């Protein structure tokens, strides 16, 4: 249900730029890492908090 | 040049006959310190 709810497009839109000016994705208090997250080959920084 | 401790860029960087947007990989904060003319020429070279 996490994979289906967190679709690839939603994470892609949620992609942000960190201080070093590169793509970063913040996952906070999620029950896990969606499998669609690992399809973001353009991601450079992966932040996981309280998973 | 991404990740370097660069505070400024040369003003002669635009004098490159073959250089596109993809050819330069730098963070955007220090990509604007150069004069606007060379940046706009680089964007002009990016049309095709």
């Amino acid at each position: 249900n996490l994979n289906n709810e967190w679709t690839l497009d939603k994470l892609r839109q949620r992609l942000t730029k960190n201080a070093q000016d590169k793509l970063e994705l913040h996952l906070f208090m999620l029950s896990g890492i969606p499998d669609t997250v690992f399809d973001l080959v353009e991601l450079e920084v992966l932040k996981l908090e309280l998973i | 040049l991404r990740g370097n401790r660069l505070e400024c860029l040369p003003v002669e960087l635009g004098e490159c006959p073959l250089l596109k947007r993809s050819g330069l990989v730098v963070e955007e904060d220090l990509f604007s310190t150069l004069p606007p003319e060379v940046k706009e020429r680089l964007w002009r070279a990016d049309k095709e």
